[PDB]
């Protein structure tokens, strides 16, 4: 079966930026080549069909070529709503066999900003069911490197965290984290103050939100 | 207008079966070319199966002997019964119209429905509030922490839908215990909190749990 | 002294788009498939119930020859229990069929620069053609809820499409002519034999 290689398989650049990729397939696929945009948890959206025809109600500045082997698929002025991961898919054969590349995942660049840090204890809900869940939030920041270290009575948490990050927002280009710490109820009631010490670009120094086991 | 919606999608054990159903409104799908087209967490679209309006079908290898693709025209509506799953056929399944003009395109798409397949249970999510405490400046913080269910995904609107600014939910994370944790958040003015009333509805319904939490 | 048309047919100029394939029907000559069997020019040519080697000396009381230009990729679908746009929506051969698919090359003669849009296939039905089975309508099809009333646009789609072979193609995007002769026979007197 043929194969679509996509290149490059991530890429940055600013608003108002020409940005193109690349599809190149195994063998000869004339022009039946399609590309389709995709945002985080939406429905892929058709781009362009016959390798270059626009399909209707798609911006002008989305714009395909190419024929045979190598296609490009460029956006001739970057917006922060075309975020996405971009995929090629070819049709050549007669009966159904398509194959989609393995997409281009198209992030924005823009100014650094500083995230909000917020701390929350673990509810009183939860600790009626023996557990106790602190979140530290990160809110709206660029870059996506950041750092959470958590630390209960001044003493560096390993292995009992975990972190989720958003996908780029569609409006201002930030990220948001929500780092979680678990502890049994037993253990959360061994110490005192909790707090989550955040490291970024945006941040003179690190940034720690604290609180104290009932206040 | 067009839209497709599918359903169906949930747990399913290892070998078991599930039938995904798409329902259609604007083109008839006994008139269309109609396509199945999953996506694995994280990596890239794989074609699953096409049925031709005359009712010809075509299959991925991957799926062939195990999937069937067929239609409901009184219904108008698509479906793909999946037998003996296997752990690789967990994905988001879309369905599509496609166009055979110039080769086939897909015009329209589904919006994805999620299949699971592992040998673990169902379980129903703890929803827990994180409140937003006094200090905590010009803007506050305040959420939901959706912890403790399997299989993904749940559903977290923030006051029935009437709030979606500054609203972030994030992709879940597989816990040490295998099952699934959640944050859903969203900051506000201060003053917000003696203005608005904040109820987060979270719905898992593989379990169908629905539970609507105020928070503070 | 009557020999059977085959020139007519193999030879032609042109042939048929595959949605209005063009049949002949051969009666009352004597056909030797000599020249055919034993040929450089063809690169397909499968038979089913008859074996090509004795095709020069069975007979049948009509053979049907039918023409038209495909292209390479899709003459595996002019076969017994097939699918695919051409089966289902052009050229349908049955499951009991006994005859001969011969397909060659005809890049020189069907492809011309800038692309020749003269040869179409039908891409919409609403149902699958029956064997041997001739569909020329042009009518609208309607894909939507909304009628068309003649008039293109969103879910309403011209069902043909031309192919448009350019030489540069590929060999499997490159125009492919197909004969099928079809060997039919009853209990009438057979009227088509070969030299024998």
């Amino acid at each position: 079966d043929i194969v679509m290689t996509q290149s490059p398989s991530s890429l940055s650049a600013s608003v108002g930026d020409r940005v193109t990729i690349t599809c190149r397939a195994s063998q000869n696929i004339e022009r039946y080549l399609n590309w389709y945009q995709q945002k985080p948890g939406k429905a892929p959206k058709l781009l362009i069909y016959a390798a270059s025809s626009l399909q209707s109600g798609v911006p002008s500045r989305f714009s395909g070529s190419g024929s045979g082997t190598d296609f490009t698929l460029t956006i001739s002025s970057l917006q922060p709503e075309d975020f996405a991961t971009y995929y090629c898919q070819q049709s050549a054969s007669s009966t159904p066999e398509y194959t989609f590349g393995q997409g281009t995942k198209l992030e924005i660049k823009r100014t650094v900003a500083a995230p909000s840090v917020f701390i929350f204890p673990p509810s009183d809900e939860q600790l009626k069911s023996g557990t106790a869940s602190v979140v530290c939030l990160l809110n709206n920041f660029y870059p996506r490197e950041a750092k959470v270290q958590w630390k209960v009575d001044n003493a560096l948490q390993s292995g009992n965290s975990q972190e989720s990050v958003t996908e780029q927002d569609s409006k201002d280009s930030t990220y948001s984290l929500s780092s979680t710490l678990t502890l049994s109820k037993a253990d959360y009631e061994k110490h005192k103050v909790y707090a989550c010490e955040v490291t970024h670009q945006g941040l003179s120094s690190p940034v720690t939100k604290s609180f104290n086991r009932g206040e | 207008e067009v839209q497709l919606v599918e359903s169906g999608g949930g747990l399913v054990q290892p070998g078991g079966s599930l039938r995904l159903s798409c329902a259609a409104s604007g083109f008839t799908v006994g008139w269309n070319y109609m396509s199945w087209v999953r996506q694995a967490p994280g990596k890239g679209l794989e074609w699953v199966s096409v049925i031709y309006p005359g009712g010809t079908t075509f299959y991925a290898d991957s799926v062939k002997g195990r999937f069937t693709i067929s239609r409901d025209n009184s219904m108008n509506t698509l479906f793909l019964q999946m037998n003996s799953l296997r752990a690789e056929d967990t994905a988001v399944y879309y369905c599509a119209r496609v166009l055979p003009m110039y080769g086939d395109y897909l015009d329209y798409w589904g919006q994805g429905t999620l299949v699971t397949v592992s040998s673990a249970s169902t379980k129903g999510p703890s929803v827990f509030p994180l409140a937003p405490s006094s200090k905590s400046g010009g803007t506050a913080a305040l959420g939901c922490l959706v912890k403790d269910y399997f299989p993904e995904p749940v559903t977290v609107s923030w006051n029935s839908g009437a709030l979606t600014s500054g609203v972030h939910t994030f992709p879940a994370v597989l816990q040490s215990s295998g099952l699934y944790s959640l944050s859903s958040v969203v900051t506000v003015p201060s003053s917000s909190l003696g203005t608005q009333t904040y109820i987060c509805n979270v719905n898992h319904k593989p379990s169908n749990t629905k539970v609507d939490k105020r928070v503070e | 002294t009557n020999l059977c048309p085959f020139g007519e047919v193999f030879n032609a100029t042109r042939f048929a788009s595959v949605y209005a394939w063009n049949r002949k029907r051969i009666s009352n000559c004597v056909a030797d498939y000599s020249v055919l069997y034993n040929s450089a020019s063809f690169s397909t040519f499968k038979c089913y119930g008859v074996s090509p080697t004795k095709l020069n000396d069975l007979c049948f009381t009509n053979v049907y020859a039918d023409s038209f230009v495909i292209r390479g990729d899709e003459v595996r679908q002019i076969a017994p229990g097939q699918t695919g746009k051409i089966a289902d929506y052009n050229y349908k051969l049955p499951d009991d069929f006994t005859g001969c698919v011969i397909a060659w090359n005809s890049n020189n003669l069907d492809s011309k620069v800038g692309g020749n849009y003269n040869y179409l296939y039908r891409l919409f039905r609403k149902s699958n053609l029956k064997p041997f089975e001739r569909d020329i309508s042009t009518e609208i099809y309607q894909a939507g809820s909304t009628p068309c009333n003649g008039v293109e646009g969103f879910n309403c789609y011209f069902p043909l499409q031309s192919y448009g072979f350019q030489p540069t193609n590929g060999v499997g995007y490159q125009p492919y002519r197909v004969v099928v002769l079809s060997f039919e026979l009853l209990h009438a007197p057979a009227t088509v034999c070969g030299p024998k």
